């Protein structure tokens, strides 16, 4: 069984990238490197950002029609 | 019977019993007489409510003319009055009636066309495998279903409705 | 729906299944199916890179970190909040899409919360793992937690998303998932190409 399954019903706001957080501890670190190429709590706190944004929305349209004239 | 295709779209065929001899007055459908029977289920008792106007219709037996059909659906049990959704009578053989408020098997956008024809359904084994990773800009074709190869993802409510308003915002500067 | 779907070991559940009806329980506690528990034990034992557009500050800062580290100060002014909070104020109004800013702003949130836990797992040189040790004592004598994002800089933040695609594919996910990073990326280096003055 997959521990990543139930970690994501309390973490909130880190969506894009999740699995790479369970094994951070299975490989170990090294030295400096360089190739020679180069839910109700957060179901409120998202109905407040989902708020946020579509206030947000709102003054881009405003920015858009602002910017046309 | 004879071995042809059969998905849960069709109805089981009815037997003999309700097809001939299922007396005078019900008939094959309720368009004749007063059933009151039809608009009362009986897992609980209480009174069918039609989905588009929220009225039973039972009406009067002195009145039989006040009196609407209607009828459950085959996959979800919504009642469905028969002058609302365009519909002559009930549907008894055949495929199963599928009210107009589920997601059609094929559809048809023009830009020369993409139909679409679902993804079936896959039995509870290792090949119906999911996976959710991202919310926002997925292009998943759709199939999807709801939580609180053929992959599904887990879609929930969030992000429909995110994903919905962020497309309505890009299509209204068209 | 379906045709097997219970809590504890399946009997084609669409209640024990094949028993009298003076057996029901209906208690809440732990669900585990476990394929009912192995099939009762086997029947009883048998009965992706960066653009080149401006590559030139990895190689500039890689020889930098040898001896001068890119940082002198312990309490360096130069600091990331600000930065990242200046994206929602010039670009997600410019330059992204009419509709949600949510790309850039979870992105920050989640960016923030990467760079809380990043120190002692790669994207640290020996003389600076030698600072973060002693940051980390000197900051153990109020039993407080060390929070990095007052007393780092941003000069690590454009190696770190140097650094995380390389590791991106060493997960199980998907390719378009990965597409959007170096979009995101790219979006992150257009940003800082005439922004050469803020490190």
């Amino acid at each position: 069984k997959k521990i990543e399954s139930n970690f994501i019903k309390q973490n909130n706001n880190v969506k894009i990238f999740a699995k790479l957080l369970f094994n951070i501890d299975s490989h170990n670190p090294k030295q400096f490197q360089l190739p020679n190429y180069i839910t109700q709590i957060d179901e409120n706190s998202i109905k407040y950002d989902f708020f946020d944004k579509i206030y947000k929305s709102k003054m881009v349209q405003k920015r858009k029609l602002f910017q046309f004239q | 019977s004879r071995g042809q295709y059969s998905d849960e779209n069709d109805k089981i065929p009815l037997t003999d019993r309700q097809l001939f001899n299922t007396s005078y007055g019900q008939s094959i459908t309720k368009l004749d007489s007063y059933n009151p029977d039809t608009h009362i289920d009986s897992n609980s008792g209480k009174f069918l409510i039609c989905y588009k106007c929220n009225q039973t219709r039972l009406g009067s037996w002195s009145h039989p003319e006040n009196s609407r059909l209607i009828m459950t659906c085959d996959y979800c049990q919504t009642p469905w009055h028969l002058d609302c959704v365009p519909r002559a009578s009930f549907k008894n053989l055949g495929s199963k009636w599928k009210c107009p408020l589920h997601s059609p098997t094929k559809v048809y956008k023009k830009i020369n066309y993409k139909v679409w024809k679902k993804q079936r359904l896959i039995n509870k084994k290792n090949q119906l495998y999911y996976e959710p990773l991202q919310k926002i800009g997925y292009q998943n074709n759709g199939n999807i279903q709801i939580i609180p190869d053929f992959k599904i993802t887990q879609i929930d409510e969030n992000s429909i409705k995110y994903d919905f308003f962020d497309k309505i915002y890009k299509s209204k500067m068209v | 729906g379906g045709r097997c779907l219970a809590f504890h070991g399946p009997l084609m559940y669409e209640h024990y299944q094949g028993w009298k009806s003076s057996w029901d329980e209906w208690v809440g506690y732990d669900r585990i199916r476990a394929y009912n528990e192995e099939n009762i034990a086997m029947k009883k034992r048998l009965a992706l890179q960066i653009p080149i557009k401006l590559k030139s500050v990895l190689v500039d800062d890689w020889e930098y970190v040898t001896k001068d580290k890119k940082i002198c100060r312990l309490p360096a002014d130069v600091t990331v909040e600000m930065v990242l909070n200046k994206y929602e104020h010039e670009v997600s109004q410019e330059l992204e899409s009419p509709g949600s800013q949510s790309q850039l702003s979870e992105y920050c949130a989640g960016l923030k919360l990467y760079f809380d836990k990043c120190l002692g797992n790669m994207l640290l040189y020996r003389l600076e793992r030698l600072q973060y040790d002693e940051l980390l004592k000197k900051s153990s004598k109020d039993q407080k937690p060390l929070v990095p994002i007052r007393i780092y800089g941003a000069i690590h933040l454009l190696r770190l998303i140097s650094v995380l695609p390389e590791l991106i594919s060493s997960t199980t996910m998907d390719l378009q998932s990965c597409q959007l990073l170096i979009k995101q990326t790219e979006d992150f280096l257009v940003w800082l190409l005439m922004h050469v003055d803020e490190y």
